[PDB]
């Protein structure tokens, strides 16, 4: 009369990921209304593509306008573990997921005196199969994927940056052996040379409307 | 709901199994903020 | 771009906004609960605008430069008058953040709203754009104006005590005066009031 | 797409300024109620402690999300792990005693401890950090607890939250130092 | 043939709360009608209501009138650890019961002679935050959620006790560090100081309709 | 809120009469069939026993408020743990064997035995206290109890009390004492 | 009914699991005494 039935092996080891459910112990608990508690986030890529947060230029977000040539202020890759990404609300966030796609945002808000006036480039580099390089001057660096702007009363300027790639999804980390970016650089040119004196452009970066990481991972730190 | 699921049901009552909840009666905002968002290039676009 | 803002019979002016931040919810909207059981009684005089300097600008003052404002501060007010008489209370702050100077100055502040630091770690400080925030650019706006609904784990406040909100400033860039007009300094004030006030369980008159 | 930064208006735009389109993705690893709820390991070693969600590491997923987080609510489910008989667990608010009874137990099957606690601080949201006159110009008081467990023998303990609700995002941070090196660069297997 | 079936571990464990049944040994007893048999409670916190207690004021419930000022007849915690709780129902009670909310009720009879007469009041001190204090004098306590009494034909007197704190629910137990109430004091002042003599004021407590305990726990006495 | 006390009428007002309103709570971790039904722990190293269910310590949960009724209705389950191959239980009214055959009988499975035993007392209700000439100007009989268990070895023994119903209310008291200071100030943790 | 409960039911039958209760032919007290009480306030309220 009692039902037949065959416990296996491999199953019903614990998981620390396994969708079933513990058994309770108190019941009828009610916890208290949380109504009117604001400010709640469903998702974690919704608080990264409202809330750009700032780069790590050398310790600080801003890049100063200069007057020697070089023009190149800035030249980083376009991967999370960038010394550039360091403070980034996504660098921190794609620390834990293990891959990734989409588009990133980089937002530039000039900040200089009203009467100063500069113009700007930025270029997206694909990766390469590049022996060095990357450009260094702006007439050099048109051919690529860019934009430009000057500055207005309208400050700041959106860049978004193209997710291109031969897979559908990428490495957040780097793998150790590579003598080459695998989501290629991205560039930021002023465009005349001749700037008295200092000025300054913040910089910062969100997610795109389209970006998306996937499996998240727990990695020993460090 | 979250990570979990059966195509059966969870077997104790959801009263052993969750602590209930209560209205204030006897929310959302970063996806409103989010969508909030100007994807709309400003200016006079040309080309 | 002007923009007037009263509360109380105070009212507040402005001609550089840029437009009114809200925070974690388009309105404050205080709902009765359980824990007072209906005692608590709104107080329209709390409601008005009372300012305080945060510091002179400089061009000394180097990135990540912080200046945190507890709120609520100790105040000679109503507002001040009411963490003393009730003991629970309830507001949802209302602040606007003025750093007037000449637009051939060059730099930028970060004012932003911290809901409740214990403290800000110096990596940290980059991504305090999460917070409801807005920027001071001098060849732009010279206000900021965000508006906040009360936020912690009790509907009431203790009076003093937690201080749910902090109002931190931070000089996102160093200011830059290349008119060498002088200037120099900027003194940069708030301007701040409560909304929604609602106090309960009064306590005994001091002495 | 110039604008204006300083008034902090959110602003998104796809690569379709430069002619590429851009299909919106429906995330899901991304989303909160599916990321929190996972055996997040906790602590080694130990018989008696409080049942404090913030004993969780730092640098472990589980726990840098939740200090990612101000405000949170969770249902909880505690998994103890090691050799054991039973599990005692005190309802928060309930006065600690050397000696135990009545108070609900769980024996062990198999050296393995899993049970659900209900959520329990009076609280209506429990905090991750909390201003009580830590004013500075340069810790968590303990009703902020889900309860407080006892082993009959010094056991591992995981804590998994159910019903994760975030509230009021704070700050990521990445571990990793980079050293000489900008880029990090890291083993792949 | 046999169902598939896998035994997990940390289940099936022996637990005093779970709300599975135990198997059966007899079967078909039939038990006594208990019909008309009369005083059933199907809940306890309806007996506390219905039901008033007597509070502990140094081992008699009245508290005697006085003729020196002092005026303060009683002042004591709204915590049920209070020793003026420690014989009440409520007390005992709630020594169990881990958290509670809601307001409860204080009954004072008065007891003494037809022809004498007095006048009472009570107030509730919410829970500071009090550098001490309490006032000792009714002027001082009027600013305080109060209530006032005088002696007549109707003897006693029900004053409600608010629940007024910043959480939901607010432990029973008091927390070993506190150097201040969390729930706050009540205190009855007589208000003439002068009672030639004697009298009493019987005193006792209810829950009131609103009252609400959770989370049963068996603590250890001592 | 003036009344005549004398009547002992019920009277039970909100602070509503201070212009504070206050909805009714349904409560229901004080409710009786709810709270009773518990794993009580009432004896250790045990053989042979009667099932009366006086045996509970008067401090614990159960107990006290086993006592807080004069009158008790209760289906019970019996649950032994220790090492033990065996449980016999002699329903109530059964003559006492030092050895048992026959009798109902429950193998232990994995050193835990439990078992629900049916309501057998004839009286249609038992109580805590019973008043058999013990007249004072200042113990219960032995037909008031559930059967009779045995155990091959000795055991510690729960019971749960199962649609239980008690009649006729009598004082809680707290079992702390205040000592010195008139609070009783306890840890919590 | 009481601390139990399941998205089933109880295997063995109820004659098996619980006694049978019988009635007096071939009740709550305190519930009504609660009701019973007068929360309004006595005498002419005023203000």
């Amino acid at each position: 009369g009692i039902i037949p039935v065959a416990c296996f092996d491999g199953y019903g080891g614990f998981q620390n990921t396994d969708p079933k459910t513990a058994d309770p112990i108190y019941g009828y608990v009610y916890n208290p209304s949380r109504n009117d508690c604001h400010g709640r986030y469903s998702n974690l890529l919704d608080v990264a593509e409202a809330c750009p947060t700032f780069l790590n230029f050398d310790g600080k977000p801003y890049v100063v306008t200069k007057n020697n040539g070089d023009k190149v202020m800035t030249c980083f890759d376009v991967a999370f573990t960038h010394k550039v990404h360091k403070n980034t609300f996504l660098a921190g966030l794609a620390d834990y997921y293990a891959q990734y796609q989409g588009s990133l945002n980089y937002h530039f808000m000039y900040t200089g005196p009203t009467h100063h006036k500069a113009k700007f480039m930025v270029a997206y580099i694909p990766p390469g199969i590049e022996t060095d390089r990357l450009p260094k001057t702006p007439e050099d660096a048109a051919h690529c994927y860019h934009s430009e702007w000057d500055t207005g009363l309208n400050s700041q300027f959106t860049f978004a940056v193209p997710y291109v790639s031969a897979s559908d999804f990428s490495y957040t980390h780097t793998d150790t052996p590579a003598m080459a970016t695998t989501n290629g650089w991205v560039a930021v040119f002023q465009v005349t040379d001749t700037h008295s004196a200092e000025a300054a452009v913040v910089v910062s970066v969100s997610a795109g409307p389209d970006l998306e990481f996937r499996f998240p991972v727990d990695p020993v730190r460090q | 709901s979250g990570n979990t699921g059966s195509i059966i049901n969870n077997y104790y009552m959801q009263q052993y199994q969750n602590s209930m909840d209560t209205q204030l009666g006897d929310n959302d905002w970063f996806s409103k903020l989010a969508q909030s968002a100007i994807s709309g290039l400003f200016g006079a676009l040309l080309a | 771009r002007i923009l007037t803002t009263r509360h109380g019979t105070t009212t507040s002016t402005t001609q550089s906004s840029v437009g009114i931040t809200y925070g974690y919810a388009d309105a404050d909207s205080f709902r009765p609960g359980p824990n007072t059981s209906g005692l608590e009684t709104r107080v329209e005089q709390a409601e008005r605008f009372f300012k305080e300097k945060l510091f002179d600008w400089t061009s000394d003052k180097p990135f990540g430069t912080l200046y945190v404002l507890e709120l609520p501060k100790d105040h000679k007010g109503i507002y001040g008058y009411l963490t003393d008489a009730y003991t629970y209370m309830r507001n949802g702050w209302d602040v606007q953040v003025s750093a007037t100077s000449t637009q051939f100055n060059g730099g930028s502040l970060l004012v932003a709203m911290v809901p409740e630091l214990c403290s800000l770690k110096d990596r940290e400080e980059f991504q305090l754009s999460l917070y409801p925030h807005q920027f001071i650019n001098p060849r732009t706006n010279t206000t900021a104006h965000i508006q906040v609904p009360y936020l912690g784990v009790n509907r009431h406040d203790q009076g003093k005590r937690h201080q749910a909100w902090s109002l931190v400033v931070m000089v996102l860039t160093p200011l830059t005066t290349e008119a060498q007009m002088q200037s120099g300094t900027v003194e940069v004030y708030a301007n701040i009031a409560p909304t929604n006030v609602f106090v309960a369980g009064e306590k005994p008159a001091k002495q | 797409t110039t604008s204006s930064g300083e008034g902090a208006d959110v602003v998104t735009t796809d690569p379709s300024t430069h002619g590429g389109a851009v299909t919106e993705k429906k995330r899901v690893h991304t989303d909160v109620a599916f990321v929190m709820d996972r055996f997040t390991h906790v602590l080694t070693n130990r018989t008696a402690f409080a049942v404090d969600l913030m004993d969780t590491n730092e640098k472990t997923l589980v726990g840098a999300l939740l200090r990612a987080a101000t405000y949170y609510f969770c249902d909880l489910e505690i998994a103890c792990l090691g050799e054991h008989e039973r599990v005692w667990w005190q309802p928060n608010g309930a006065p600690r005693t050397t000696t135990l009874r009545d108070n609900p137990m769980v024996f062990s099957h198999n050296n393995v401890t899993r049970f659900a606690v209900p959520y329990t601080a009076p609280h209506r949201l429990l905090s991750t950090r909390y201003n009580g006159e830590c004013k500075y110009t340069q810790k968590l008081p303990s009703t902020f607890n889900f309860g407080y467990v006892t082993a009959d023998k010094p056991v591992d303990v995981y804590y998994r939250m159910k019903r994760a609700e975030l509230y009021c995002p704070r700050p990521l941070l990445p571990g990793y130092d980079h050293a000489d090196r900008d880029r990090f660069d890291s083993p792949i297997g």
